[PDB]
């Protein structure tokens, strides 16, 4: 079964990952480069699925197929430690995460039951240029690995990982980045999720959170209380004319970390140009008409296995003139103004400078960052600049 | 792929 701590993991044997070009769990890494020479010929045939299951590439432009994808994900995707909450991926959100610039339909890899055509499996790859230490390499970001609950523990996830690798090798890419809540060989960096309450009562009824030892409900609300309006001057939603400068600010600010994306202006528009109930981005235009900072957070509500828990996830926040503490404080205010219930943020990047000061509490979940077929020293959360 | 964390 899954393992959530490395202590838990170092006892486990990895029947699949020991066969993969990833550093072993105990191995200390001080080299820089791939684990495997690029393959000159790639298997033309799809891998063999267990009897009664077939490959199918999902055309998310077909609204019916996209409906099949979110229904699969909304019923069988990531859950919390206690099986109380499950992500509620909207169709318009998945198009955002699954059709960025450069997407390929054969990278929307799904598994269907042969007889019924019922979608029972999925995995995805989107292209991304990744800066890791001192190498800028083109990789894919693997996301949305999902085997239906009725098919679990039958070694169908390894087949999905192999088949998506094959389809990415065919396009000439040989590295990949991905995250996870479980420990596998081998985390290049471990990031903790932190949680800032915005509506304490909602998260206490639903049992997302709990009242601290000697603290009433009344005090808890007066504690997380926030201003009605933000305080940074010139804060406003990002517009079309801000795509160049948001690219500029993000391109530069990101260079101080060791694992970061490398975005074209077309990609910066896609990932940051606001879409309601998907992505939000606010820029800080100063008294001279210049844009100096921006904050961003994306929307991902969670079904409650017992309405929905509206969560805001901190995305990329770039500061040059506004103090990051004030920037992130206004982010909390804007999230509250928009009806969110909680503001989730990792401890990666400079987030540790404000997580305690802005009343974040620590979460019971770590997000391990992995690289496929790339052997490099691991880093701390503050060096991981990839959300 | 994400993970669902929540306050310790
Ligand atoms: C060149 C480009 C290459 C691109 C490829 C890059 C690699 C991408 C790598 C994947 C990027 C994922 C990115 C995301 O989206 S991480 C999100 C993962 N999704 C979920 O947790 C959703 C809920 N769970 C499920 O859908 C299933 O339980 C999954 C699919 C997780 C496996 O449920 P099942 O019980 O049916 O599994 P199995 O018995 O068939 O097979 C188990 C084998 O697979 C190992 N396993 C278990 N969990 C994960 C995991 N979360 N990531 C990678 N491997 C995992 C497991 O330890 C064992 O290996 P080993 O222990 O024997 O070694």
């Amino acid at each position: 079964g899954p393992a959530k701590t490395m202590e838990e993991a170092s006892k486990r044997s990895y029947q699949f990952w020991d066969t993969q070009p990833v550093p072993k769990l105990g191995e200390v890494v001080n080299t820089h480069g791939p684990v495997e020479p690029d393959k000159d010929n790639i298997r033309q045939e799809p891998y063999t699925l267990p009897q009664g299951f077939t490959w199918d590439a999902l055309d998310l432009g077909d609204r019916g197929v996209l409906k099949e994808l979110y229904t699969l994900l909304n019923e069988n995707y990531v859950e919390d430690d206690d099986n109380m909450f499950r992500f509620d991926y909207s169709p318009e959100f998945l198009l955002w995460a699954l059709r960025p610039p450069g997407w390929l339909p054969q990278w929307h890899c799904g598994v269907r039951v042969v007889s019924s055509r019922k979608l029972v499996g999925f995995i995805s790859a989107i292209p991304a240029n990744i800066h890791i230490y001192d190498t800028e390499k083109k990789m894919v970001e693997i996301n949305f690995l999902c085997v239906h609950k009725k098919l679990r523990s039958k070694r169908v996830a390894p087949v999905l990982i192999r088949e998506i690798t094959r389809r990415v090798h065919l396009e000439g890419i040989f590295q990949a980045v991905y995250t996870a809540g479980v420990v596998l060989p081998k985390p290049v960096g471990t990031c903790r999720y932190w949680h800032r309450s915005l509506n304490p009562r909602k998260l206490i009824e639903v049992k997302f959170s709990h009242l601290s030892r000697n603290m009433t409900m009344q005090r808890t609300m007066k504690l997380y209380r926030l201003p009605e309006t933000p305080k940074t001057a010139g804060l406003r939603p990002m517009e079309t004319k801000d795509i160049p400068v948001v690219h500029q600010l993000l391109t530069r600010y990101l260079k101080q970390f060791h694992l970061t994306p490398v975005m074209s202006q077309e990609e910066v528009e896609h990932w940051f140009y606001p879409q309601e109930n998907i992505i939000d981005t606010f820029v800080v235009e100063n008294a001279n008409g210049e844009v100096t900072d921006f904050l961003s957070f994306y929307t991902l509500p969670s079904t409650i296995m017992n309405k929905s828990l509206k969560a805001a996830y901190s995305f990329y926040n770039v500061h040059t003139q506004t103090p990051l503490l004030d920037l992130m404080s206004d982010a909390l205010v804007l999230a509250k103004m928009k009806g969110f219930d909680v503001f989730n943020a990792l401890d990666l990047m400079e987030n540790k400078t404000f997580l305690e000061k802005l009343k974040f509490g620590i979460g019971d979940g770590n997000l391990q960052y992995y690289l496929y077929n790339w052997k490099c020293p691991s880093m701390g959360a503050e060096k991981v600049g990839l959300v | 792929g994400n993970c669902f964390s929540k306050p310790r």
